[PDB]
RNA sequence: GGUGAAAAGAACCCCGGGAGGGGAGUGAAAUAGAGCCUGAAACCGUGGGCUUACAAGCAGUCACGGCCCCGCAAGGGGUUGU
RNA sequence: CAGUGGAGGCCCGAACCGGUGGGGGAUGCAAACCCCUCGGAUGAGCUGGGGCUAGGAGUGAAAAGCUAACCGAGCCCGGAGA
RNA sequence: GUGCAAGAGCACUCAGGCGCGCGGGAGAACCCUCGCCAAGGAACUCUGCAAGUUGGCCCCGUAACUUCGGGAGAAGGGGUGC
RNA sequence: ACCGGAGCGCUGUCUCGGCGAGGGACCCGGUGAAAUUGAACUGGCCGUGAAGAUGCGGCCUACCCGUGGCAGGACGAAAAGA
RNA sequence: GGGGAGGUUUGGCACCUCGAUGUCGGCUCGUCGCAUCCUGGGGCUGAAGAAGGUCCCAAGGGUUGGGCUGUUCGCCCAUUAAAGCGGCACGCGAGCUGGGUUCAGAACGUCGUGAGACAGUUCGGUCUCUAUCCGCCACGGGCGCAGGAGGCUUGAGGGGGGCUCUUCCUAGUACGAGAGGACCGGAAGGGACGCACCUCUGGUUUCCCAGCUGUCCCUCCAGGGGCAUAAGCUGGGUAGCCAUGUGCGGAAGGGAUAACCGCUGAAAGCAUCUAAGCGGGAAGCCCGCCCCAAGAUGAGGCCUCCCACGGCGUCAAGCCGGUAAGGACCCGGGAAGACUACCCGGUGGAUGGGCCGGGGGUGUAAGCGCCGCGAGGCGUUGAGCCGACCGGUCCCAAUCGUCCGAGGUCU
């Protein structure tokens, strides 16, 4: 029995990795962002690095976090915005509320994230 | 309960701490007590540091040499026992952890490949000297 | 862990330079031989007018292996190649000086004349 | 169809037995502090919304 | 007869003289005797071992009913070990001198449904000449008309694993009362963290 | 291949995006409502009665017993426990 | 002998034409396919368009191969309800 | 277009066009396709089937035999980046 | 890309198997086939019988219904044995 | 010369199957027989001892790897305690293979004028995704267990395991002229197998770190991203899962026996192991060890907890709503898992996620300074990055709630 181990995923590496990048920068453009239950419960850790990752704020940080949200104008906004929001605290800056109406048509369950407040 | 490492860590006593930093790329010389027939030598064996394996407590180093003509290589636990002391006796430029590729290079190569690392000797030898003056006055 | 088929360096003037395993003489059906460990085994090779000539069908005693000896000390040592030395039916070394290191599991088995001749035991 | 098929029409018995566990159970449901209306536990709904 | 409960805290290893031991690490913390089996009452004769603390939450059960009759903190676990009568009060690790040997019980890691080659540990076919679909398949499983049928208890692939393992005359390597440890031979069923049960061997 | 004697083919209101229904209405009849006379059987479903989770079967037959239903009665019908 | 020269059912190798070995596929994506591998690749080469030859007849670098998805004698209708 | 000895090859990419008309999760056995593996190295097997090994260009170098063209990329080596 | 023997190189072919990846398998939502099918309320042994029995006899065993798997039987399916 | 057993061979017969019961060998998985190859126990021996020979008892386990051939068989090599023989459709192709046989192609020898033919030979030649029932491996749902619930258990009845060598002490003693060489008793080390485990050794570790090529892009440099697999390549690699690695097992012991050896002892003045009676005696039998197990409908036992009706049925048992101990739903999860089940936790909380620390991996990040024409180098630097492991911290998420659940029959 595999999973002894820990850690989740479908679709194969280099997808999943690009998918937590394109969720995670709708989400740093949106605040708010709707996608399944799974899916969002893995983005949640995803985020809660870049955002901490963002409290610091040398270049080598700003410069860690373009390898993932390839837009520069979105890393200054969550330099000079959406980091110093989160001032003061210590993780748990994103979050996750399950709702409860499912996808219709494939009966996927669906859930929202944003950025805590 | 809530710390059923450290628990497990508390076990650890066999441990040493006369033994001195060294790290893959450099060469050594460890001191073995051995059983001869049934009495108790001190073998001697030196050769490079071609791999640390890190572990807390037993953790462990492998080191290579080549013994007339063939080439050997031992594992010792780092806190082990029988290890009376180990003289280093020549550092190195590691660049990499683990060394195994040197396995098909014994020769010339090896030398030039792994120069010397005159930084970790000039602190060598400089907190040696500096610092037997003020254990003397 | 040499066994049948496998190659094996000779390490003495036996005139032989390479024997294969034929089959190790552990238990009735031993998978494996390590160091200190007897084995038929066919010469594969040979020196021109050794005392054992090519193609001999020869007893032998693992003195090297490649996969690392674990010692009850906790250590370990493994050589860069698999060599043995012929061997007398009575067990004694059929060549004379023997090459090379040797490990001491030699010793405990009872081969001292071996360990002697030996140039190195590690 | 290739090697393996039934031996015998399954009986209208057998068949409905089988079915014994096809049943389905109504949602789990509770009625929501705020609204009136009832919600699936542990999660939000429209007509109504969360605190803070 | 000894015995006591304890968890499988992990394992190392130790030097005893000039030679390595590999050891597990076991913590059979004390154990508050809390009824007792004997041949009047149950029919038998045995000792119900509590063991950990637990929050009077969990106890809302009329478990306290059960501990208030002996006056015990409630514990989280107990079992009984047969034909075993201590002195009245609390069994610890005090009863396990080192070079004893003990008889160690635990529910191994639990493999899922396995395959037939790696629960049986059966040879399967070959991953070349032909065949390519049954790699891993248990081949023939019976004979023609007669019997006619499969055999009792057959060995075939599924769930295995997670089951009551007991291993026996480990030596007890070492015994820190000062922690209510306990070190052993060091293979030991189950994962770390898991519940388990150490006796007297039944070598003498 | 078949509405009905005749389209009198269902205005209007109601739920529904529609389909399709529910009323109202026509007709001797709408379970003649539009591939609409008659509407058999296999097959699917809803409700009711008797019955079944220690039991061995070409599924029935024979006997006794229990429950349910018919008739004032002796009686008969359904079911099935041994 | 050097130079020039650029021959070939020559050499390697795409297109293109094939179908060597293995694996998959077997109510298939497919009434012959898919993947890896392999053969020829200026020639007895491949190929578009227009034409001709057919039932005991044609065509066949020859397997009784092909002649409209089954050819030791095509398909259809008829003798025929052999 | 760029690179690689060259090329319609290979890799990435313009213009341009597409994600192949069921999705969501889980991370068992088993099957397919793929990667790696201590020591051993054909002991496998009907058979090294399969898979691996070798691989481009430049230079050194190359045997029996021969129909004098061949065998020849024999074999075996060294170089390769900035 | 013929068929046989040997050797060197190399290897999960093998000793002897392990781990990992992806597409299925598995769970949820949508759509939804097939061969087959005397009827079924379809256990084991030892006998027995048209000579290889879930269905006969004797004996043993067995609460009712499913889900994921294996292929010994139903002289399993397919094709009025070539 | 004579009598039998068995149903593995070759036959005889033609009884089921020609609207089909797939033929050899191999592979995989076995299970049974005992007429026993080994190990255990015996009798006799032309048995000094060691070793054999022959018969008896005894399946409990074991019964190797290669060369040749499609082979079964057999020969051979090297070992071994031994390398046992048979049944199961010559076990097993809805499990695999397809080398052999047994279609069409082609050829050799041979026969035939010929077309062709061959228990003669040679090269080639499509083996079918989906299991309904029985059976088998696992895992749930229902109900029952004549109050309801939490926890702990008894073991009827099953299952698993069951092997063997070698050296040493006894002792170079008994035995023998010598060579050789014991019983009994005790010790150590192995082979194969089985269970469990990751400390060590050794693998994998698909994004944990690093380096490298080509190209395209961000943003010119620098730095970085995509693609070159479904990791582009390469060098390493925690946890987990693993064997090549580590631990432990086969017993001991009790009881009854087999062949067999005996005591007492008639029938039968002696004699007899037996007819009354008794002792000894096997790797085998029954226990003992490990695992399952009260659907053991014969539904067991112990500790503890909650108990009256609140309305109709007068008689019969029930029937309808609200509750008690207690359970379930839903949610955060798990070395548990296909699903379900199992286990933990749910704000009185460290369950997951984040953050922090430690462990661990990679092996001196970026930026700047300095040296060099330059590719680079040096320092800041064991830096930077940093999954799974061991912990900590209420930042985020287990919010709020809902449903079921005794009133305990009779002699
Ligand atoms: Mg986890
Ligand atoms: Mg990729
Ligand atoms: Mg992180
Ligand atoms: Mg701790
Ligand atoms: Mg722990
Ligand atoms: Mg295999
Ligand atoms: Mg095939
Ligand atoms: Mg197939
Ligand atoms: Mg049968
Ligand atoms: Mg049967
Ligand atoms: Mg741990
Ligand atoms: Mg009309
Ligand atoms: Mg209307
Ligand atoms: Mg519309
Ligand atoms: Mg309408
Ligand atoms: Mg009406
Ligand atoms: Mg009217
Ligand atoms: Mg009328
Ligand atoms: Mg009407
Ligand atoms: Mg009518
Ligand atoms: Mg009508
Ligand atoms: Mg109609
Ligand atoms: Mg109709
Ligand atoms: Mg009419
Ligand atoms: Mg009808
Ligand atoms: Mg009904
Ligand atoms: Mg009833
Ligand atoms: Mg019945
Ligand atoms: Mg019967
Ligand atoms: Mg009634
Ligand atoms: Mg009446
Ligand atoms: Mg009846
Ligand atoms: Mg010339
Ligand atoms: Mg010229
Ligand atoms: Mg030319
Ligand atoms: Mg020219
Ligand atoms: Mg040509
Ligand atoms: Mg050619
Ligand atoms: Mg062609
Ligand atoms: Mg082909
Ligand atoms: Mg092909
Ligand atoms: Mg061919
Ligand atoms: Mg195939
Ligand atoms: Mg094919
Ligand atoms: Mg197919
Ligand atoms: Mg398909
Ligand atoms: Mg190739
Ligand atoms: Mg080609
Ligand atoms: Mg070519
Ligand atoms: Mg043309
Ligand atoms: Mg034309
Ligand atoms: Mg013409
Ligand atoms: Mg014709
Ligand atoms: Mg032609
Ligand atoms: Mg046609
Ligand atoms: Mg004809
Ligand atoms: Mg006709
Ligand atoms: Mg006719
Ligand atoms: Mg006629
Ligand atoms: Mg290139
Ligand atoms: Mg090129
Ligand atoms: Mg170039
Ligand atoms: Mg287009
Ligand atoms: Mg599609
Ligand atoms: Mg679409
Ligand atoms: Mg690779
Ligand atoms: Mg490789
Ligand atoms: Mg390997
Ligand atoms: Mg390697
Ligand atoms: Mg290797
Ligand atoms: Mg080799
Ligand atoms: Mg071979
Ligand atoms: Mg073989
Ligand atoms: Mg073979
Ligand atoms: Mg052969
Ligand atoms: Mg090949
Ligand atoms: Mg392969
Ligand atoms: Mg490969
Ligand atoms: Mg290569
Ligand atoms: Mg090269
Ligand atoms: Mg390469
Ligand atoms: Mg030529
Ligand atoms: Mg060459
Ligand atoms: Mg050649
Ligand atoms: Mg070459
Ligand atoms: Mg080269
Ligand atoms: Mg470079
Ligand atoms: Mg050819
Ligand atoms: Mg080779
Ligand atoms: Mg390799
Ligand atoms: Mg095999
Ligand atoms: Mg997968
Ligand atoms: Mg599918
Ligand atoms: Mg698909
Ligand atoms: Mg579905
Ligand atoms: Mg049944
Ligand atoms: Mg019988
Ligand atoms: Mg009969
Ligand atoms: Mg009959
Ligand atoms: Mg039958
Ligand atoms: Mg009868
Ligand atoms: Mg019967
Ligand atoms: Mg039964
Ligand atoms: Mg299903
Ligand atoms: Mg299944
Ligand atoms: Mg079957
Ligand atoms: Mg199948
Ligand atoms: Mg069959
Ligand atoms: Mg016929
Ligand atoms: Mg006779
Ligand atoms: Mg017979
Ligand atoms: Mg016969
Ligand atoms: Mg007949
Ligand atoms: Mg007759
Ligand atoms: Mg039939
Ligand atoms: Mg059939
Ligand atoms: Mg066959
Ligand atoms: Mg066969
Ligand atoms: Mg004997
Ligand atoms: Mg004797
Ligand atoms: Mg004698
Ligand atoms: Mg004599
Ligand atoms: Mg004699
Ligand atoms: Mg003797
Ligand atoms: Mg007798
Ligand atoms: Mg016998
Ligand atoms: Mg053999
Ligand atoms: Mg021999
Ligand atoms: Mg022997
Ligand atoms: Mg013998
Ligand atoms: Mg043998
Ligand atoms: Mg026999
Ligand atoms: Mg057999
Ligand atoms: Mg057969
Ligand atoms: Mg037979
Ligand atoms: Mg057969
Ligand atoms: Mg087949
Ligand atoms: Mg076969
Ligand atoms: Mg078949
Ligand atoms: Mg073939
Ligand atoms: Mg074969
Ligand atoms: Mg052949
Ligand atoms: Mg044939
Ligand atoms: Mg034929
Ligand atoms: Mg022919
Ligand atoms: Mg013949
Ligand atoms: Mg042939
Ligand atoms: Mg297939
Ligand atoms: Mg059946
Ligand atoms: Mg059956
Ligand atoms: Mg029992
Ligand atoms: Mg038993
Ligand atoms: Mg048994
Ligand atoms: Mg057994
Ligand atoms: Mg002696
Ligand atoms: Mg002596
Ligand atoms: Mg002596
Ligand atoms: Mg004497
Ligand atoms: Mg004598
Ligand atoms: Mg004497
Ligand atoms: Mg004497
Ligand atoms: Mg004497
Ligand atoms: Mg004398
Ligand atoms: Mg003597
Ligand atoms: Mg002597
Ligand atoms: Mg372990
Ligand atoms: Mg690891
Ligand atoms: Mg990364
Ligand atoms: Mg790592
Ligand atoms: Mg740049
Ligand atoms: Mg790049
Ligand atoms: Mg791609
Ligand atoms: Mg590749
Ligand atoms: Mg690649
Ligand atoms: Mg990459
Ligand atoms: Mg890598
Ligand atoms: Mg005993
Ligand atoms: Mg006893
Ligand atoms: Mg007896
Ligand atoms: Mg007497
Ligand atoms: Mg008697
Ligand atoms: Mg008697
Ligand atoms: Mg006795
Ligand atoms: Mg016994
Ligand atoms: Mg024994
Ligand atoms: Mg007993
Ligand atoms: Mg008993
Ligand atoms: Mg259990
Ligand atoms: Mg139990
Ligand atoms: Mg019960
Ligand atoms: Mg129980
Ligand atoms: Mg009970
Ligand atoms: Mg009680
Ligand atoms: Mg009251
Ligand atoms: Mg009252
Ligand atoms: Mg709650
Ligand atoms: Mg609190
Ligand atoms: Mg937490
Ligand atoms: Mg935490
Ligand atoms: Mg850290
Ligand atoms: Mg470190
Ligand atoms: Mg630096
Ligand atoms: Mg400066
Ligand atoms: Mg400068
Ligand atoms: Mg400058
Ligand atoms: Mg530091
Ligand atoms: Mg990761
Ligand atoms: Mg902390
Ligand atoms: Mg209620
Ligand atoms: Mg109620
Ligand atoms: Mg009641």
């Amino acid at each position: 029995r595999h999973l002894k181990s820990g850690r989740k995923l479908n679709r194969h590496s280099s997808h999943r990795l690009a998918l937590y990048r394109n969720q995670a920068k709708s989400l740093l453009t949106h605040g708010r962002i709707t996608t399944t239950v799974p899916k969002a419960k893995e983005l949640r850790g995803f985020v809660d690095h870049l955002i901490h990752l963002a409290k610091r704020g040398d270049l080598h940080a700003r410069r860690l976090v373009l390898r993932d949200l390839q837009d520069v104008k979105l890393v200054r906004k969550l330099f000079d915005e959406i980091a110093p929001r989160y001032r003061d605290r210590q993780g748990g800056y994103t979050r996750v509320l399950k709702l409860a109406e499912r996808r219709r048509g494939d009966g996927a369950p669906l859930a929202l994230v944003e950025l805590v407040e | 309960m809530n710390r059923g490492a450290l628990i497990k860590l508390v076990e650890s006593r066999y441990v040493r701490t006369d033994l001195p930093e060294f790290r893959p790329g450099d060469t050594v010389r460890v001191s073995y007590k051995v059983k001869e027939g049934n009495r108790t030598r001190i073998q001697d064996f030196e050769g490079i540091v071609i791999r640390i394996r890190r572990n807390g407590f037993n953790t462990t180093f492998t080191v290579r040499k080549v013994s007339y003509g063939v080439g050997v290589e031992r594992i010792f636990p780092l806190h082990s026992p029988l290890i009376q002391k180990i003289d280093i006796v020549q550092r190195g430029r590691a660049r990499r952890a683990k060394l195994y590729f040197i396995r098909n290079l014994s020769d010339r190569e090896i030398r030039r490949k792994l120069r010397a690392d005159r930084k970790r000797i000039d602190k060598d030898r400089a907190a040696e000297r500096a610092a037997k003056e003020e254990v003397q006055k | 862990m040499i066994q049948p088929q496998t190659y094996l360096e000779v390490a003495d003037n036996t005139g032989a330079r390479k024997i294969m395993c034929i089959r190790v003489l552990k238990g009735s059906n031993a998978k494996y031989a390590t160091v200190g460990d007897v084995i038929v085994a066919s010469v594969k090779e040979a020196i021109p007018r050794g005392a054992v000539k090519e193609g001999d069908v020869v007893k032998a005693v693992v003195v090297r292996t490649k996969k690392e000896v674990k010692r009850p000390d906790g250590s370990a040592i493994r050589f860069d190649d698999n060599a043995a030395v012929i061997i007398n039916n009575q067990l004694e070394p059929r060549g004379t000086r023997v090459f090379g290191p040797v490990a001491r599991e030699l010793r405990e088995k009872g081969f001292m004349k071996i360990v002697s001749l030996a140039p190195e035991v590690l | 169809a290739k090697h393996p098929v039934p031996k015998k029409k399954t009986s209208k018995a057998r068949r409905d037995a089988r079915r014994s566990h096809h049943a389905l159970t109504p949602p789990i449901l509770v009625p929501c502090p705020e609204c009136k209306a009832m919600k699936p536990p542990h999660t939000v709904c429209p007509e109504c919304g969360y605190y803070a | 007869m000894k015995g006591i409960l304890g968890v499988k805290v992990g394992m190392t290893r130790i030097f005893r003289d000039d030679r390595a031991v590999p050891v597990t690490v076991i913590l059979a913390g004390p154990c508050p005797v809390v009824q007792r089996r004997t041949p009047e009452k149950d029919g038998y004769t045995a000792v119900q071992l509590g063991f950990l603390p637990q929050n009077p939450k969990r106890v809302n059960r009329p478990l306290k009913g059960h501990f208030a009759k002996a006056g015990v903190e409630p514990v989280r676990i107990l079992r009984e070990i047969r034909d075993f009568n201590p002195e009245g009060d609390t069994v610890t690790v005090e009863i396990f001198k080192p070079g004893e040997r003990v008889d160690v019980t635990g529910t191994s890691k639990g493999r899922g449904f396995a395959g037939v080659m790696k629960r049986w540990n059966f040879a399967g076919g070959p991953d070349s000449h032909g065949a390519h679909k049954i790699h891993r398949h248990p081949g023939s499983i019976g004979n023609r008309k007669t019997p006619g049928r499969v055999y009792k208890g057959k060995k075939m692939a599924g769930h295995y694993g997670a089951e009551r393992v007991t291993v026996m005359n480990l030596e007890v390597v070492d015994v820190i009362p000062e922690e209510n440890l306990l070190l052993v031979k060091g293979a030991v069923p189950g994962p770390n963290g898991g519940l388990v049960i150490v006796r007297e061997t039944k070598k003498a």
